[PDB]
């Protein structure tokens, strides 16, 4: 119904002295006469329209996945009211719709929900690239203000998705804090002049081992909040654990349950003592079983290797995320274990002790780059992807998310069609290609920008370095090809075939 | 067959003649060749001599006795012999994409240093050197054509003065050649490899024969006023162009008897029809579909030797749709391309001994994804090969090429490009404080004399850095096809070269395609509906 | 002053010929100095332009041949000097070309970049002519035959580089790396021409 | 008679060591760290190996040399940063 | 040809300090010796790692040998006969050192002179005594440095002398940007940015607004502004 949004906005503008920019022939906004002028700003507004994500990988005593605010675009544009003329007209229309969005027909609510999509939909006319970019920037400042507001509270934002916001509380306080957490987040949301953000804090994690969206060990989600009494089983996608060899995957998962149980037990021990030191005790607790099972597994691998039946299972499945060397996949297992352990800052010394023990188990230098993990993510993401049925706005990560996760969005059961997925992926890819074609050079010593079309080396002593060349764009093209083998993607296949030529 | 007997024979034939080394294995090769000679090996001597001469001419390598590469040498020899016992128009007129044309770079030592374009996934992406050298190459071609033209004017006329040498003296007058652009101070700046100077647009008379837009080279005369630091140019003249024949004779023979033979053949050639439908053909409209069907019926009577399909094949821009209407816009774009292939093949004389050339447009995808209504980079991206399917098999003569398409004509040269450059000129025509036919003549003079197809700043329109050689008017074709929907349709000849403007497919209410006879050197336009 | 440009050119040419001559071995032909060549080309064109001005000069008022014709004759002297300098340089170039042709194409700067086109086909056709001399009559002797008197036909030679077997007139011979081989002089000479043999 | 030789060595261990050395001289209590300091560490390793009396340097003896040098550096720092720096280098200290 | 050895002040170069404090030597001596050069703090912990690798490699005999032979076969080519060649080729210096220079130098010499004028433009208030004589030592420097570069091993004088003069220009600019040196322009860009986010509009519109399209501010004051801003504010990374 974004065309209805177009006709209503046209009616609203016709009321004012300014006149609509609607143009059926070209869905691009029709401002002035050109409607087609191209410059650096023209590509600037359409591109980089992705929600920035803040991630702090760690393990914490009391973590809450929190409310998980939705439809932040309309909330932000309403809160902005607390070019400028079009902004004021749109703010008045949005306030009118919000008044209609409350205690009225469901059509008003649907129109309010789809207004955000219309603001970003190129197919819908009266769509301005400046409008989309400015709404994106407003959402950026909204996330910044939310972060600042959370900063005042004695809690740290360990993750930020702009769809779900993740904060852990510094204090080791028990169950009563969860009710106190609800009271404090009520107090937090009451303070600013907003009312459109999602309430009902949810999915608190009594323990969380935060790596990324897909690797975590959150426990005891939203409930009567008894602090692990009704312990929800640790939800753990493990997009890296899937990467692993199918035989080493159960071992890694079993040991991460063992690790989780050990840290939990040390957590009750520390809580009883008080009536991350708990993690520090946990480290010494699981050190002996870890080291004993490591060599055991290494000793087994000594004969396990060179077995045609075993090597068929031992081969690491080829996944779009990683390009690391094989490096004895069992060694990959212990390196991944180190990485997931390295989150706890206090235990990092004990983690170093365990690494020294392991390099005694298998010969290797105490500190080594080869011993370093350097896990590749290779996340291919379309900025601010939307599901027309659900109207939710969220970046969709094709490589990292599960095969059905790309297909079906989390909010509503409706599944994304493949054609739009390929269209958006190719959109980002080539848009980056022209960006590569329209960059501005940067010097070596002075580091100025290429204000000169006839430069031939900087007027500074240094030459023009540059920012982002072709080679890793080509490897990204190779990742696109790998996805194309993974997912049919005939439009993507055609795009790849064209790009090769 | 009997190597040792051939051993001294082959030694005499090869080693004594050329000092060439033959292995036992290649000598065995010659042995089975003698075996293939059913007759006794007497005239194999001359045969082996011709073998040696061909090997020396082609391979130019030691160790001929390979029997592997030597086997290929034997195959080439028998092909040549078969050609010995047995003792064009389609070879020329080839359609080349933007990247197909060989790259050329200016060099003071060698007037045009040979370069190479790029069909590689890594190769097609331009480089930092490509960034600097596209600008530098425009300037160098401008400088060399200007110095040749100034030699022509007077041993030469007034000479340009290095921007750096300008400011050294305040009140002195100088000749300049540089690229005009807006200075970040706010003034109009003329920029060359030596530097850049802000230009006082006052007291400046333009040359009425040429357009003038930012991002163009220019020959100017005036005072600099080093205290004022802005060049008080008096007279402003676009850099004079050079005729294709004059450019060739200045740069020497490059790829006379062959050219004159091809010219005679083309003059012998008759009724070769070059048909251009016109700008912005739309496959969506049914009335336009019927008009195009009637046009194809007309072309069925005489299949044109050239057919041009213009940009914006679809009526409205095609692009990604997250709010899909259960069917992607790209799917309609594909179906529109698939359609009319049967219509082309339905008419039997049509699409037989014919060629259809397609030009991308802003409404076309890969040119609408970059910018829905607008066009993207200056060398426009052709449609995906997937959208080319079943129309390439139904119609064998359809050619999918980028917007800067060229034809390597045997007696002439034809450059095909579609854009609304007239609108860009009009919105960028400069005012100097100091008619359609006339303005088209001025546009033609501007395009030819400036020596670039689209002399515009890369910021205004993205230009392929490694492909900038094509965007420069290095060849100066005798005939150049430039389709401007905005501009009035016309055909004009300038500096010994003809410029043809197909214009819109339908001017006001009637379909209209051109027809051109290269031998007759005249363009005719018909009307339908 | 006009020949001074030619003077620098001929000094450069004498430097090149000294460089080649001092080394008995082959010297790769240096880059063709077409910069100076073209400079002299413009000078001679403008020299011709000034000669035309002398003709028109007279047609107008420089009718004092004693003076005007003297000036024209002087111009003639300058242009002849330039021409003779260019002839000397080009002849020296061609002598180098013939030397290299005999030493490489006849005895068997491979790159032509140092060489201009005209002289490229010149040297190619000169090699063809050499072959023609080899062709037909005098085929019995090698037109580019070794100018050293033959010492001994049978000599032992160690293989410089391993290149497998190479067929001789009658005897099989494998070029096994560093293998002594005591045979007639023709084969060893021709392989020295390719350099696959050594140490005599 | 004894001349221990660095035939075996830990390149990247020393690399990370000098890396940590960096962005610490920014401290007001921290003196600049230079290449000659690294050469000093190397010669301290040589002195340790000579002290071990083996004709071949030992990797772990070289590790104790690293430990001694880094401890000297830490002592050179201001006590305020000294604690933060000692925690930072604790990832190196345990290996000795 | 004297090669100096002076650690300017307090040991370190102290580029972020006034050149008079930095250069204990009198600037007249600097001009008369005609050369200027800087060693600064590299930082670049990755490059520091690589330097450590190189130093240990040359330090450990087993690695030392392979770098030694690698340098010898291609580059280090018997340093003694490098000295022999240097003697022979300084005998080859003397014959001629500006055949190819003349035409290009006729422009580039006055070019570099103009960039020196640019430098005094950034160094208004004279930036004290040290910066004034640098232009004269530089104009003599070009003349002596073309001969220094010899035309390279052969006939490559101007094309590289341009880069070398650029290197020297920025060398002095690291000390001639201010009389605290870079610290003063850093303070300038800070007292600039103290309004840019909170006020001073955004996106060049404010620059089109204040001082009537900043025209009076543009020629000198705004240029000084951007020269300070640029350091703190698709070809190399990806
Ligand atoms: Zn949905
Ligand atoms: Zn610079």
């Amino acid at each position: 119904m974004d065309y209805i949004i177009d006709v209503l906005y046209a009616r609203k503008l016709k009321k004012e002295n300014i006149v609509l920019w609607w143009n059926e022939k070209a869905p691009l906004p029709d401002h002035g006469g050109i409607q087609n002028d191209f410059d650096l700003n023209t590509s600037w507004i359409m591109n980089d329209s992705e929600f920035p994500k803040i991630n702090n990988s760690g393990v914490y005593d009391n973590v809450v996945l929190d409310v998980g605010v939705d439809n932040l675009t309309v909330n932000t544009i309403l809160t902005s009211a607390l070019s400028n003329d079009a902004l004021n007209v749109l703010r008045g229309m949005l306030k009118e719709w919000w008044d209609e969005a409350l205690k009225e027909n469901s059509t008003a609510d649907l129109l309010v929900n789809s207004l955000a999509s219309w603001v970003q939909n190129p197919n819908a006319k009266l769509f301005d690239g400046l409008l989309r970019y400015h709404v994106h920037n407003l959402t950026k400042k909204a996330l910044l203000q939310l972060v600042n507001e959370f900063s005042a509270l004695g809690s740290t934002i360990v993750y930020a998705d702009r769809n779900q916001i993740l904060i852990k509380t510094n204090k080791y306080s028990p169950e009563n804090c969860y009710a106190y957490s609800q009271y404090m987040m009520k107090a937090v949301r009451t303070n600013p002049m907003f009312s459109y953000l999602d309430l009902n804090i949810k999915r608190y994690w009594d323990l969380l081992i935060w790596m990324d969206k897909f690797n975590f060990s959150g426990l005891a989600c939203i409930e009567i909040e008894e602090k692990e009494n009704q312990d929800y089983t640790a939800v753990s996608q493990w997009q890296l654990k899937k990467f692993l060899s199918p035989i080493y995957q159960p071992e890694f998962e079993d040991w991460m349950m063992i690790i989780l149980d050990s840290m939990l037990k040390t957590k009750q021990s520390y809580l009883k003592l008080n009536s991350e030191n708990s993690l520090n005790g946990f480290s010494h607790l699981f050190s002996k079983p870890l080291m004993k099972r490591v060599k055991k597994l290494f000793k087994n691998q000594q004969e396990f290797i060179l077995d045609p039946q075993y090597e068929a299972d031992y081969v690491i499945p080829v996944l779009p995320g990683s390009h690391l060397n094989v490096k004895n996949p069992l060694l990959e297992l212990v390196k991944s274990l180190c990485h997931v352990m390295l989150l706890s800052k206090s235990t990092i010394l004990e983690i170093r002790t365990l690494r020294k023990e392991l390099l005694k188990i298998f010969e290797l230098r105490e500190f080594a780059k080869v011993a370093e993990f350097k896990d590749p993510s290779l996340s291919l993401v379309v900025p601010d992807f939307l599901c027309e049925y659900c109207f939710f706005i969220s970046d969709i990560d094709f490589c990292k998310a599960a095969p059905e996760s790309i297909f079906s969005c989390v909010r509503c059961h409706k599944a994304f069609n493949q054609v739009l997925l390929q269209e958006h992926l190719i959109q980002k890819l080539r848009s980056d290609i022209e960006s590569y074609l329209i960059q501005d050079l940067r010097c070596s010593r002075c580091h100025k920008v290429k204000r000169d079309y006839m430069s031939a080396h900087c007027p500074c002593a240094g030459a023009w370095e540059g920012t982002l060349p072709r080679e890793s764009i080509v490897q990204k093209l190779n990742v696109f090809k790998q996805v194309a083998k993974y997912y049919g993607f005939d439009i993507l296949l055609s795009c790849i075939a064209d790009l090769t030529i | 067959i009997q190597p040792p007997l051939l051993r001294p024979l082959a030694y005499r034939v090869l080693s004594r003649k050329y000092g060439l080394s033959i292995k036992s294995d290649g000598l065995s090769a010659l042995a089975e060749f003698v075996g293939t000679n059913i007759g006794a090996n007497w005239r194999q001597g001359p045969a082996t001599i011709k073998f040696l001469e061909q090997f020396a001419a082609v391979w130019k390598q030691q160790e001929r006795g390979l029997f592997i590469d030597q086997s290929g040498v034997k195959e080439v020899i028998q092909e040549m012999k078969e050609r010995e016992k047995v003792e064009d128009w389609r070879d020329y007129f080839k359609v080349i994409n933007a990247s197909q044309q060989q790259r050329f770079s200016y060099n003071p030592h060698k007037m045009q240093f040979i370069f190479v374009p790029n069909g590689g996934i890594a190769g097609f992406l331009p480089d930092i050197e490509d960034k600097v050298q596209m600008f530098l190459t425009r300037y160098y071609l401008t400088n060399d054509r200007v110095m040749r033209n100034e030699n022509f004017q007077n041993s030469s006329s007034m000479s340009i003065t290095p921007i750096k040498n300008l400011l050294g003296r305040d009140a002195q007058n100088f000749l300049l050649l540089g690229l005009l652009n807006k200075n970040f101070k706010g003034n109009w700046s003329l920029e060359d490899p030596s530097g850049s100077v802000e230009i006082d647009i006052s007291q400046t008379i333009p040359t009425q024969g040429h357009y003038y837009v930012p991002g163009c080279m220019v020959l100017v005369e005036g005072i600099y006023y080093s205290v004022g630091n802005k060049f008080h140019v008096t007279s402003m003249t676009l850099p004079p162009g050079e005729r294709r024949e004059i450019t060739l004779e200045t740069i020497g023979n490059l790829d006379k008897d062959l050219k004159i033979r091809l010219h005679l053949l083309e003059k012998e050639l008759t009724d070769h029809k070059f048909v251009i439908l016109g700008a912005n053909l739309f496959l969506d409209d049914l009335k336009i579909m019927t008009a195009l069907s009637k046009i194809l019926q007309k072309l069925n009577d005489d299949p044109p030797t050239l057919l041009i399909w213009q940009g914006s094949f679809t009526s409205v821009p095609v692009f990604a749709s997250m709010s899909s209407r259960n069917i992607s816009s790209s799917t309609q774009f594909k179906n529109n391309f698939d359609a009319l292939a049967t219509l082309l093949s339905r008419f039997d004389n049509l699409t037989e001994n014919t060629t259809m050339i397609f030009i991308p447009g802003p409404n076309d995808l890969w040119g609408s994804m970059v910018s829905l209504g607008a066009s993207g980079t200056l060398p426009q991206d052709p449609i995906p090969s997937a959208f080319t399917k079943k129309i390439n098999k139904v119609c064998k003569n359809v050619v999918w090429s980028s917007n800067p398409t060229r034809i390597a004509y045997l007696s002439q040269e034809i450059v095909i490009f579609r854009d609304d450059l007239s609108g860009r000129f009009k919105r960028h025509r400069l005012e100097f404080p100091f008619q359609k036919v006339q303005e088209t003549r001025k546009l033609v003079k501007t395009i030819l004399d400036q020596g670039h197809l689209s002399p515009f700043l890369d910021s205004l329109r993205p230009i392929s850095w490694d492909l900038d050689h094509t965007l420069t008017l290095c060849p100066i074709p005798s005939t150049m096809v430039l389709c401007d929907t905005t501009s009035a349709q016309f055909d004009l000849t300038y500096n010994g070269c003809k410029v043809i403007n197909p214009g819109s497919f339908i001017h006001n209410r009637r379909a209209r395609y051109m027809e051109y006879v290269p031998s007759s050197k005249k363009t005719i336009q018909e009307e339908i509906y | 002053m006009y020949g001074d440009l030619g003077n620098k050119l001929v000094l450069e040419a004498k430097r090149t010929k000294q460089l080649y001559a001092r080394s008995n071995q082959d010297v790769n032909l240096p880059m063709y100095h077409e910069d100076i060549i073209r400079n002299i080309l413009k000078e001679v064109s403008n020299l011709r332009k000034n000669t035309e001005y002398l003709k028109e000069q007279q047609q107008l008022g420089m009718l004092d041949d004693k003076v005007a014709k003297c000036q024209y004759f002087v111009t003639l002297l300058c242009m002849e000097r330039n021409k003779r300098c260019l002839l000397a340089y080009q002849r020296l170039r061609t002598d180098i070309l013939d030397s290299m042709a005999w030493n490489n194409n006849g005895l068997d700067q491979q790159d032509t970049n140092n060489l201009s086109h005209q002289e490229q086909e010149y040297l190619k056709e000169y090699c063809d002519l050499i072959t023609d001399l080899k062709s037909g009559d005098l085929v019995d002797i090698d037109l580019s035959g070794s100018l050293v008197p033959p010492s001994d036909v049978f000599i032992d030679v160690r293989v410089l580089k391993d290149a497998g077997e190479i067929q001789t007139e009658y005897g099989v011979f494998n070029l096994i790396k560093d293998s002594q081989f005591f045979v007639r002089q023709s084969d060893v000479e021709r392989l020295i021409q390719q350099g696959y043999l050594q140490k005599i | 008679k004894i001349y221990p030789k660095l035939h075996q060595m830990d390149m990247d261990k020393v690399s990370r060591v000098y890396a940590d050395l960096r962005r610490e001289s920014i401290s007001t209590g921290s003196f600049p760290i230079t290449v000659r300091h690294l050469e000093s560490i190397l010669r301290i390793a040589e002195s340790f190996a000579k002290m071990r009396l083996s004709e071949f340097v030992s990797s772990y003896d070289l590790d104790r040399a690293i430990k001694v040098v880094v401890d000297s550096f830490v002592d050179a720092q201001k006590v305020s940063v000294r604690r933060q720096l000692r925690r930072s280098f604790a990832i190196y200290t345990l290996g000795h | 040809s004297v090669l100096a050895a002076a650690n300017p002040i307090y040991g370190r170069y102290d580029d972020l300090k006034s050149p008079g404090d930095n250069i204990d030597f009198q600037t007249t001596i600097l001009s008369r010796f005609d050369m200027i050069f800087i060693v600064k703090d590299d930082h670049n912990e990755e490059r520091d790692i690589s330097i450590a690798n190189h130093v240990i490699n040359i330090h450990t005999g087993n690695a030392n040998a392979m770098q030694n032979q690698q340098e010898e076969n291609g580059s280090e080519i018997s340093i003694e006969k490098m000295k022999r060649y240097i003697t022979y080729c300084r005998l080859k210096c003397a014959p001629r050192l500006s055949p190819q220079a003349a035409e290009k130098l006729s422009s580039n010499f006055v070019t570099i002179r103009k960039q020196l004028l640019i430098n005094e433009l950034e160094s208004t208030e004279r930036s004290s005594i040290p910066i004034t004589i640098r232009q004269l030592e530089a104009i003599i420097r070009i003349t002596e440095s073309l001969a220094k570069l010899e035309l390279s091993p052969i006939a490559q004088e101007r094309h590289v002398d341009e880069a070398i003069r650029l290197f020297q220009a920025s060398t002095m600019d690291a000390a001639s940007q201010d009389p605290t040196s870079l610290s003063e322009i850093r303070r300038f860009e800070q007292e600039l940015k103290r309004r840019l986010p909170i006020g001073w509009s955004t996106s060049y519109q404010t620059l089109r607004r204040e001082f009537v399209d900043t025209h009076r501010f543009s020629q000198l004051a705004l240029d000084k502004a951007l020269y300070a801003l640029e350091k703190h504010e698709y070809r190399s990374g990806v």
